[PDB]
């Protein structure tokens, strides 16, 4: 599993959760504020 | 964090004067085929608008 967050600043969490650090792309969403 | 308003129905397929949550404008409303992710509230134009 491969998981992936972003963290930043108040604070968000965005993400993304894909089947299997591996090249390729997509992009995270926000899901906590 | 919304005003002391009285919701009101919404009427399809006519020319209408609509406010969604502050948002006004002047236009048809009609049944979308965007496919908008769980986290977004509304989508925009190469103008930038509604």
């Amino acid at each position: 599993n491969l998981r992936e967050f972003v963290f930043k600043n108040y604070f968000k969490i965005y993400s993304k959760h894909t089947p299997i650090l591996p090249q390729g792309f997509s992009a995270l969403e926000p899901l906590v504020d | 964090v919304c005003g002391p308003k009285k919701s009101t129905n919404l009427v399809k397929n006519k020319c209408v004067n609509f406010n969604f949550n502050g948002l006004t404008g002047t236009g048809v409303l009609t049944e979308s085929n965007k496919k908008f992710l769980p986290f977004q509230q509304f989508g925009r134009d190469i103008a930038d608008t509604t």
